[PDB]
RNA sequence: UGAAGACAUUGUCAGGUGGGGAGUUCCUUUAGUCCCUCGAAAUUUGAGGCUAGAGGAGAAAAGUUACCACA
């Protein structure tokens, strides 16, 4: 039955009571069981190439000099490199050091696609910690524009502030600031990005303290923070401009209060935002009603990323156009 | 031997003047500027002073008449300033 | 953001120089017409676009981390550092270079300075104490340093003898992690 | 005159560093030409302007610059010692600025010139094939022709369209040398 | 010379006192740790990770807690 | 690298069971505040270990993951690095 | 009288910053009112307000470190 299927759930891999009822019920049985094996299991390493200094192949040709097993991941990505195994650490190459390559996660690939940043144009990120993000946006305007790094924790501040400048970034400002004040200091940007603080429970395997450490009291607080750090991307963005400017909800988290709950909110608050196809190649729509409750069919226009399916982190990606 | 600025040696009435003086540590203050063209001369100043004195005397006359023009400028701009706050 | 100086310019400037072939193109107009413009924030200088500039001017002094790329540090005495965050502009108008091999390249990475046994080849003109910026074969930036001796004498000097001092060295992005 | 007096200049301080015991005196003596390559690069564009390359067993007392500037060319991207050892950045700018000799030269010398920089690419290759094609590009910052150092100039940026330029040049004898620099490129 | 001069006859003087507050300040910690073991052993109302102030701020604001 | 060890034999005073759990980090040497930066092991020493395994349930129904454990032992004399919890 | 051309540009409100110019000599730590306001939640939370236990010659430069190099 269910609750002999909850309480040796709970036994054996160790997840809190609640957590894992929630859990089970987004996936049909079998589907569950497949997706308790990936997120507990470590996830591939993956590399993102710096297009600044170097680019694919003469990076790829340099590591397996130094004796780096590569592989060119999927057709999705012309910037992504996937290792298998290396002799030499890889934080002791000199590409690494130089800044040739940075190391990243998938999740972190697939929010800056979906964005389409272009020259000359005003960015942002709300939430730059440990700024692979930042320094991915910048590949692709070349050198251009300004992007306003912004992250409400000195700490991460000083990885950020080592990783943009070895990556030779030239173009970024980072500011210690809450993200829910930042449409006030400044506003009027082209392609806002907002990597929100999540729950987490799409990435166990970096963190795994979300097994138990994550209650009822948790799961109201942190979505209640997302809509906050959500309604702020709309209110900072511009309703015209000379290149079209869009934001990006990506979130490391596969709950449906966090996913899918705040992007009802932000559209039905606002609206003067609309949601239209992500480009990213692949991924799972959206649910377009979970617990009772409806949800516009916009959101089936967004995608969802599963550890079972695809070896990457639990993630959620939304794109919004601004009106007026 | 001891560094002149530890001790507090009163300021001489040479040749050079010594203009107002003011109080040590009492409200000292000092002064502000950037430039873009004025900077612009700086450079020029400082490779002057890396590469040396010059041996030709026509090119060192010139040089040193651009750091002229330069203090020239930047005077004519202190001025537009004082007027601009005078009318402000 | 305080902008530099008139005292505080010929410092950076200067040291630059020891370092620098053409200083006119660091400081050029380019084509949207707008330069490259010094500030410095924390007692440490910025080299920077004046745009990014402009619209940085709106976040609080004591209140924003960085901007751009950080030439180097003021020191308590008046005096100015290089870090090698200020490497990539650096690199890209060198005057004096240096070709380490393989085998020597890592001995920069973890911070020791140019020895005679690990160059791979040398540039000309240089005094007995000159900066250089060092490269590997494929001319990756890796550091900048001093030469240690002259033209002449540091290849009379053993081959276990330092040739070119560290200064500063690309490990130093491994430490603030 | 100045510029065959460099030029003179330029192929003597290459035959010291060709001298077999002075090549076994790089580790008896620095010889470096570091600083002489620079003076051909900054002077690549007033050598492709003056058109007095062609006047009336040698390594030094040739009258004329087109083969001095050969002599040269040859000792900057073929070194007879450490042939394969050369700098990325030497090689694509001057193989750039060779596309810009291509431009403003006389026929004699086109040949030569050309005659030269597929023995260039045919032992380099892809070190400088990152130039040809556009996903081997790298996109740090916009390309300066006149730059005062070869590693000044980024030409990992541009791609080279100059050949291009040079099929419209005479077909008979130049288009050969084009495609004899293309076959070989293919052929790596 | 008078400021070497009366380090000169102090000395060892300097080294004693030293030597003293260093162990003082080894005895003072060790006793504001064992004030932290009574606390814990008779009572509490933690948190599931640790504070990341350093010591004798954090300790301190345990020991505020009574 | 033969002197750094990143495991210590843990006592808990509640449950009286020792366990092996990983070391974080080294919040304070009481003999030099020197020796606390380079985390060096001395005695009456208090580290951060890692109480993931043990599974105690602290307020609002929460696992423990770091708690205070004071090195009671002198790990220069003897190899083994024994201390105890401080809950 | 011709060109650009509804682009800029302009001004006024509402803001951000301000090591610069002119004058001038409250916040921090903790708890409660679970009272009021704004948020969020199928009924309970979060952020502000209020209250109470404890602290306070002035951009020229200052105090400190079981720290580094030198004397």
């Amino acid at each position: 039955y269910t609750n002999q299927l909850l309480k040796d759930i709970c036994a054996y891999y160790g997840y809190n009571e609640y957590l894992a009822e929630k859990l089970l019920n987004l996936f049909p049985p079998r589907e569950a069981f497949a997706f308790f094996e990936a997120n507990e299991t470590p996830r591939p390493v993956v590399i993102r190439t710096n297009t600044l200094r170097t680019h694919r192949r003469d990076l790829a040709q340099a590591l397996i000099n130094r004796g780096v097993t590569l592989e060119p991941v999927g057709k999705w990505s012309k910037v992504g490199l996937q290792v298998f195994d290396s002799k030499v650490p890889l934080g002791a190459t000199p590409e690494y050091l130089a800044g040739h390559y940075i190391l990243q996660a998938a999740s972190s690939f697939l929010p800056v696609m979906a964005l389409c940043p272009q020259e000359n144009e005003r960015c942002l990120d709300m939430a730059a910690a440990p700024g692979g993000k930042t320094t991915h946006m910048a590949a692709l305007m070349k050198n251009t524009g300004v992007i306003f790094a912004n992250d409400p924790s000195k700490s991460r501040a000083k990885g950020l502030i080592g990783n943009i400048h070895r990556l030779g970034v030239r173009n970024t400002i980072v500011c210690n600031y809450d993200a829910r004040e930042f449409p006030r200091v400044i506003g009027g940007f082209d392609r806002v990005l907002l990597d929100a603080p999540c729950s987490g429970t799409g990435v166990i395997c970096k963190d795994p303290s979300v097994k138990t450490n994550r209650d009822a009291k948790d799961f109201m607080q942190l979505p209640h923070t997302q809509k906050q750090l959500l309604l702020a991307a709309i209110d900072s963005c511009n309703h015209a401009s000379k290149t079209g400017g869009y934001i990006v909800y990506s979130t490391c988290s596969v709950c449906v209060e966090e996913n899918e709950e705040v992007v009802n909110y932000a559209l039905s608050r606002r609206p003067n935002v609309k949601l239209v196809e992500t480009g990213l190649p692949f991924g799972k729509e959206g649910f377009t009603s979970y617990m009772g409750k409806t949800f516009h069919p916009s959101l089936k226009l967004t995608r969802r990323f599963y550890p079972h399916l695809y070896n990457v982190d639990g993630f959620f990606v939304a794109k919004f156009k601004k009106i007026g | 031997v001891y560094s002149e600025k530890e001790l507090g040696i009163p300021q001489l009435n040479t040749v050079t003047p010594v203009g107002v003086t003011k109080p040590k540590g009492k409200k000292k203050g000092k002064v502000f500027v950037d430039d873009r063209e004025s900077m612009n001369t700086i450079l020029a100043m400082v490779e002057a002073e890396k590469q040396g004195q010059i041996e030709s005397k026509i090119m060192r006359a010139r040089q040193l008449e651009e750091i002229r023009e330069a203090r020239r400028i930047e005077a004519e701009k202190k001025e537009a300033e004082r007027k601009a706050l005078l009318e402000n | 953001m305080r902008p530099l100086t008139d005292q505080e310019m010929k410092i950076v400037l200067d040291k630059l120089a020891n370092y620098m072939t053409d200083l006119k193109s660091l400081i050029a107009p380019l084509e949207d017409g707008d330069r490259y413009v010094f500030r410095m924030q924390k007692d440490r200088v910025y080299y920077v676009k004046l745009s990014i500039a402009n619209i940085a001017t709106c976040v609080a002094r004591d209140k924003l981390l960085s901007l751009g790329t950080c030439l180097g540090k003021m020191t308590k005495s008046g005096k100015f550092r290089l870090h090698i965050t200020a490497l990539p502009i650096l690199a890209q108008n060198a005057r004096y270079k240096i070709w380490v091999k393989d085998n020597g390249a890592q001995p920069f990475l973890y911070g020791s300075n140019i020895v005679k046994a690990h160059v791979g080849r040398w540039t000309e003109d240089c005094p007995e104490h000159s900066g250089c910026v060092v490269y590997n074969m494929a001319d990756i930036p890796l550091g900048f340093g001093v030469t240690a001796r002259s033209t002449a004498e540091a290849r009379r000097l053993d081959p276990t003898g330092i040739v070119c001092f560290r200064q500063a060295d690309c490990g130093e992005y491994l430490r603030d992690e | 005159d100045t510029s065959r007096e460099s030029l003179l200049c330029t192929v003597t301080a290459f035959a010291l560093l060709e001298g077999q015991d002075a090549h076994n005196a790089r580790s008896d003596l620095h010889l470096d030409l570091s600083f002489f390559i620079t003076n051909l690069y900054r002077s690549l564009l007033s050598l492709s302007l003056n058109p007095d390359l062609e006047l009336g067993n040698n390594k030094i007392n040739l009258q004329t610059t087109t083969v001095l500037l050969l002599r040269c060319l040859t000792s900057v991207l073929l070194p007879p010692w450490n042939i394969r050892s050369v700098p990325p950045i030497r090689l694509a700018a001057f193989c750039k600025q060779l596309m810009t000799l291509a431009l403003q030269v006389p026929e004699k010398s086109s040949q030569a010139i050309l005659g030269l920089l597929q023995d260039v690419v045919h032992t380099h290759g892809r070190k400088v094939a990152a130039l040809w094609n556009t996903e081997e590009r790298k996109g740090d910052g916009t390309y300066k022709p006149l730059s005062e150092t070869v590693e000044g100039s980024n030409p990992f940026t541009t791609t080279i369209w100059e050949g291009e330029l040079l099929r419209k040049h005479y077909c008979p004898k130049v288009r050969e040398g084009l495609k004899a620099m293309e076959k070989e490129l293919r052929s790596i | 010379a008078r400021k070497q001069r009366d380090l000169k006859k102090f000395g060892k003087a300097v080294q004693v006192q030293k030597q003293l507050e260093r162990a003082k300040q080894k005895r003072e910690a060790l006793d504001k740790i064992n004030q932290l073991k009574r606390k814990r052993a008779e009572g509490g109302a933690l948190g599931a990770t640790e504070a990341d102030d350093p010591f004798d701020v954090a300790v301190d604001n345990e020991l505020s807690r009574d | 690298m033969g002197l750094r060890y990143k495991k210590a034999n843990v006592t808990h005073p509640t449950l009286n069971v020792t366990v092996q759990l990983p070391i974080l980090s080294v919040k304070k040497n009481p003999s030099n505040p020197l020796y606390t930066q380079l985390g060096v092991l001395t005695k009456g020493t208090i580290i951060e270990v890692n109480v993931s395994d043990l599974g105690i349930v602290t307020a609002s129904g929460k696992i423990a993951w770091g708690r205070y454990a004071q090195i009671t032992n002198n790990p220069e004399n003897d190899g083994c690095v024994n201390a105890v919890l401080l809950v």
